[PDB]
């Protein structure tokens, strides 16, 4: 099982009952390619605030196609789909429900939990190391190196 | 044999494909080998152990 | 008494009366496959925040099936089913009721109660060890280890 | 006496008037089957927050049977039935009322007060015992016992 | 790859379905011209407060055309399109929705995070340098420069 942009877009469309397999009415491929374009730009914009999650972009000149693989794990599928749903409902001029908002918030919090990393503050660089660290023989530093 | 950092070369030429190699010894000989080394070749230590209460 | 994906999905659909014996409605095939793959994706997402709970995944390139053994413990059935219902209702655009929300919260709390850790913070590493422990002078046992 | 699972399920249905003895229309057998099933899932989950309360489970992977003996005291049936009703109301597309909620809360509190713990935390172990307790050479007891690990000569590290 | 003002305006129109490709089979050239002119003016305005982001204005004096290349990186187009949509919605007299407002807010906030500087506080200039900094041997003097220090000596005025 490998996640694909088309699969993500279809999931986002189904989750709010705009279009699905069981439905008797279906949307033109223009809408599908607009959705995959929206996914591409949103995930390219995601390179700054949330960070990097392993998404694979179009190789320069080539346009994105739904049949290609994004490379994301199965874990981030709901997060990506819910964000795409929230960004795409306005196209059909609809309003998300509170339950949908809560589910999207929970999954986005899970994504932040996965991505989170906290730094550590190194010593200033003029801080003495102390006579107890054997700076004469064991360590060559009389003061901490600082940030690298 | 590094062509970017020649400072650390320790052999005349690179081991390219198809070079001739051999194994020193005999088919299934068994023996007790002699040894020779420098002072700083290997090092040995003994870790002291803690007492159980 | 082992659990099955088909059993878990059916419980969720009956709980809001989308398909149940009390109503005269019968399961539609399309609703069941959606439940199965939604359950699998939700478990894949859950592999982070609630932690591993014993779910058995589908071997690569093989789609999950309702007859496959899930491997989940029996006690987690209500929690998993209620979370599935909450992330399912948007498909039919129903609205959860306060009692359903309260039951889901109760089940989630009960499930989370059994997974607490309380990491029990350890010693520092340069903290002196007193003379009451009668430490061994040669060994490096005058101070606490304080590491992995 | 027997306090059968089917009796508990019928109690839960009766107190919300889904179907009673003085009713022209009744529920079909599989509704009772699902009620008993949900009863056992709820009771199996109840082994975490409220703790074991003496429920008897089906051993030997048999399907639950409504006429089997639950094994619970009669002082628990109202609480069990009320908690079952709150889980089962949605299936019948109905919503709970303030009086039912208050009764369920009261019965649940009555059940809870019967299963207290009061862990009564211990003393440390390095806390000295006073010189007035007259400790001795052989029995030790100069310091309070603590976790008291059982260390074996084999397995020294652990 | 390449970002075109025409496709930016089309995205802005589609995101509110003023002229989409599924609901409606019509796009108006007057709307396109108004949108591209609004984008040009808004970028000219943005040149000061949020700072330059790499947009290219029309050289000379001929009016911009939708087929030209904006030069914006693809990670800014959502923010640009949303901020444009909010500005041009009055003409069709359609009020905006809270979801659209929230999405525009998040996109603009992300752009703001991408375009931060956070400058540091330089020394005053009359603040003495410590005796332990070894002046008369190192390049340091008794006092901080308080201005960019000389880097060459061939150009000593600055």
């Amino acid at each position: 099982t490998v996640l694909t942009k088309g699969e993500i877009v279809l999931f986002a469309l189904r989750k709010f009952a705009i279009a699905s397999n069981a439905s008797l009415t279906d949307v033109e491929p223009q809408s599908i390619e607009d959705g995959v374009n929206d996914l591409e730009d949103m995930m390219s914009e995601w390179m700054i605030n949330p960070g990097d999650i392993g998404y694979a972009f179009a190789t320069g000149d080539e346009q994105p196609l739904p049949d290609d693989e994004s490379g994301l794990p199965r874990k981030y599928k709901h997060a990506v789909g819910y964000q795409l749903l929230l960004r795409m409902l306005s196209d059909y001029s609809l309003e998300p429900t509170p339950q949908v908002l809560s589910n999207a918030q929970r999954s986005y919090d899970a994504l932040m939990t996965d991505t989170l990393v906290v730094p550590s503050m190194r010593r200033r660089g003029d801080f003495p190391v102390g006579q107890g660290n054997k700076y004469d023989v064991f360590t060559s530093d009389r003061y901490y190196p600082g940030d690298l | 044999y590094d062509t970017t950092n020649p400072q650390y070369n320790s052999v005349s030429r690179q081991v390219e494909a198809g070079d001739a190699v051999s194994v020193v010894g005999t088919a299934s000989q068994t023996m007790k080998p002699n040894l020779f080394y420098n002072k700083f070749f290997c090092g040995l230590g003994s870790i002291p152990l803690p007492k159980l209460h």
